[PDB]
RNA sequence: CUUUAAAUCCUUUAACGAGGAUCCAUUGGAGGGCAAGUCUGGUGCCAGCAGCCGCGGUAAUUCCAGCUCCAAUAGCGUAUAUUAAAGUUGCUGCAGUUAAAAAGCUCGUAGUUGGAUCU
């Protein structure tokens, strides 16, 4: 947070889910910080860098993390557009 | 039909829980270094501070740039800086909410006497205030629960009719001198 | 509440008054029969005359016979029991004397091991029982 | 006497490559090794025992009396915990309770009342906890007001560090365990309540294994 | 001396006036709630204490006496009403399967509450 002077005063900011825009608490041990690697455009080799996403526990417990990461890949363009 | 006033109000207040450890320990502490007679005095101080914080609460409840809020706040901070519990640089409307009992008890007359160096102990300061030895702007003061204003702080001195600051000796030194001259011859 | 109309006030007031009627303490404090059944008549203390000395028995495992006084109050005239509170205080009272009675403090109900007794003894012969027990004042003749 | 790490988190802390447990709270790793807290939260950690309530099950070979230990832990800067241990004699109950309270500590967020001026002092919003039949309200209060509650949640809110709060209680509050756990997941819910200040799109840094994966695979078996 | 119809009350001021400043501070309590002795002696389901749990049957942390200690302090305790705590009268803001609870069911007049759309 800020104040009247305007500096940072909170200890940290929590990360948010990439599907439901909900934050992840400290005692939410079902959340996943998995990484997606991208390929080279010319050959398909591993270029070295990555890009990640985040999912909360309740989406996995209800059972729709797979189609959520599917639409995240659709907006990302890693999966094919026709699918 | 009589010409009577019939107006009075309680000055102290009793807490809800009589038997406890913690708040008893802090009030016994502050009686320890500040030299108070009994718990009723700090109950009066707590009631006065609760009243001024409550008044600050409905003062800050009202919206900004309101005439009566601005007038009441300016008068309240002027009173709080003229009694000396605040300082002249920090005039803000919500810093009244961040003060405690020791700020109220700092401007007590016993604390000023003890910190001005004309008394040995706080108990000695209390018994010397109760014995009418101090003039304050040429006025003899007896009450130990006396609020000293900021402008009336440099005029604390011994009374001119006291034997400590210069005057006639009292009953006991005159008695010792009389028995000494009686036993001398 | 449940009836949540904008112009619903008379029905809610009627429901509230009927439900506050359906209670115990309010019906005790707003009916004349409860105060009429009280032998004190709504008074904190009363004066009466000792007429006999009664030793009543106790309850289960607490077993100690207790000594009580049947007192007839002057203002209304009915036989009302009263309990001598402290040790060694039954010898201070005699026959045909005036006794200032009061309850134990549980609002007209039986207290503790003593059955059926809701009043105690405060003052006899215009002197307190505490003064006679401590020995501060002597019982007049 | 010297500490031997068994968890890779403990190895990463001992290798002087984990700066604080704060990033562990950010990435929400579970903790099952109760001296990372001893390493980070030092002498400022304060301990206070609540009440010892004996339990028993009726058997043929006599009444045996297992003991339940109730405890709170935490420094005066945030992090606060609770621990319940069931054992026979008192000393191992007290030790297990303070250890299990050292496992389950959560940090709290401190907010303001009206004006965001100075250091934060109160809860940022209204959070509650629900277990058993206990409802514990957490309403923010102005500066210097003090905690108005039962004595056990006064003790818990000074362990948490909230100097000023307004509370409310409902249900059978005589049972200390349900009421204490209701206060605990009430004050642990001060994070999971989204504010407009947290509307910025978050960026994810590397996973805590990902900076020193080579170091952990060459120094951990 | 002042004040006052005139005094008394307050204030000022002579002469006095404290070393156990004898110029002597009480009230209910000490198991829990609820801050305070497993102190000592006496009776031992009797006398009693106890608002409530419960302390008394011959080793009374509660009875009765002495010492110490805690609470407020010229004040403290008790009984009657009353308020908050009572979110145990719930308008905010109680519940109705099993803890007290929905008429056996249906129609139905006042009363309650009523779709969208006009720059």
């Amino acid at each position: 947070m800020q104040n009247d002077a305007g500096e940072f005063v909170d200890l940290y900011v929590p990360r948010k889910c990439s599907a439901s825009n909900r934050i992840i608490g400290a005692k939410d041990h079902a959340s996943i910080q998995m990484n997606v690697a991208e390929v080279d455009k010319v050959t398909g080799r591993f270029n070295g860098q990555f890009k990640t996403y985040a999912i909360c526990g309740a989406i996995r417990r209800m059972g729709e993390s797979d189609d959520s990461i599917l639409r995240l890949a659709k907006a990302d363009g890693i999966v094919s557009k026709n699918f | 039909p009589v010409a009577r006033s019939w107006v009075c109000r309680k000055t102290y207040v009793t807490p809800r829980r009589p038997f406890e450890k913690s708040r008893l320990d802090q009030e016994l502490k502050l009686i320890g270094e500040y030299g108070l007679r009994n718990k009723r005095e700090v109950w009066r101080v707590k009631f006065t501070l609760a009243k001024i914080r409550k008044a600050a609460r409905e003062l800050l409840t009202l919206d900004e740039k309101d005439p009566r809020r601005l007038f009441e706040g300016n008068a309240l901070l002027r009173r709080l800086v003229r009694i000396g519990v605040l300082d002249e640089g920090k005039m803000k409307l919500d810093y009244i909410l961040g003060l405690k009992i020791e700020d109220f008890l700092e401007r007590r007359l016993q604390t000023q006497v003890f910190k001005l160096g004309l008394a040995k102990s706080i108990h000695h300061a209390r018994v010397l205030i109760r014995q009418r030895h101090i003039r304050v702007r040429k006025q003899v003061v007896n009450i130990p629960s006396f609020i000293v204003r900021l402008d009336s702080q440099k005029h604390i001195d011994f009374s001119l009719r006291s034997p400590y600051g210069g005057g006639r000796p009292g009953r006991v030194k005159r008695k010792n001198a009389k028995k000494g001259q009686g036993g001398a011859g | 509440g449940k009836c949540r109309g904008l112009r619903t006030a008379r029905k809610l007031r009627s429901h509230r008054r009927d439900q506050k009627w359906h209670d115990k303490q309010y019906k005790k404090a707003h009916l004349g029969t409860a105060l009429k059944a009280n032998p004190f008549g709504g008074a904190s203390h009363a004066k009466g005359i000792v007429l006999e000395k009664v030793g009543v028995e106790a309850k289960q495992p607490n077993s100690a016979i207790r000594k009580c006084v049947r007192v007839q109050l002057i203002k209304n005239g009915k036989k009302i029991t009263a309990f001598v509170p402290n040790d060694g205080c039954l010898n201070f009272i005699e026959e045909n004397d005036e006794v200032l009675v009061a309850g134990f403090g549980r609002k007209g109900h039986a207290v503790g091991d003593i059955p059926g007794v809701r009043f105690k003894v405060v003052k006899v012969a215009n002197v307190s029982l505490l003064a006679l027990y401590k020995g501060k004042k002597e019982r007049p003749r | 006497k010297e500490w031997l790490p068994v968890t890779k988190l403990g190895r990463l802390v001992k290798d002087m490559k984990i700066k604080s447990l704060e990033e562990i709270y950010l990435f929400s790793l579970p903790i099952k090794e109760s001296e990372i807290i001893d390493f980070f939260l030092g002498a400022s950690l304060k301990d206070e025992v609540l009440k010892i309530m004996p339990v028993q099950k009726q058997t043929r070979a006599g009444q045996r009396t297992r003991f339940k230990a109730f405890v709170a832990i935490g420094d005066y800067n945030g992090h606060v915990g609770l621990g319940v241990k069931c054992s026979k004699e008192v000393a191992t109950a007290i030790r297990g309770a303070i250890i299990l309270a050292k496992l389950s500590i959560v940090p709290v967020r401190r907010g303001y009342w009206g004006n965001k001026i100075g250091k934060p002092h109160t809860v940022p919003c209204k959070v509650t906890g629900r277990c058993g039949s206990v409802l514990v309200r957490l309403i923010p209060a102005p500066r210097g007001t003090g905690i108005v509650s039962a004595p056990v949640p006064k003790k818990l809110l000074m362990m948490a560090g909230i100097d000023d709060c307004y509370t409310s209680a409902r249900g059978c509050t005589a049972t200390l365990g349900n009421f204490a756990k209701a206060t605990f997941d009430a004050i642990s819910k001060t994070y999971s309540y989204l504010t407009p200040d947290l509307w910025k799109e978050t960026v994810f840094t590397k996973s805590p294994y990902q900076e020193f994966t080579d170091h952990l695979v060459k120094t951990h078996t």
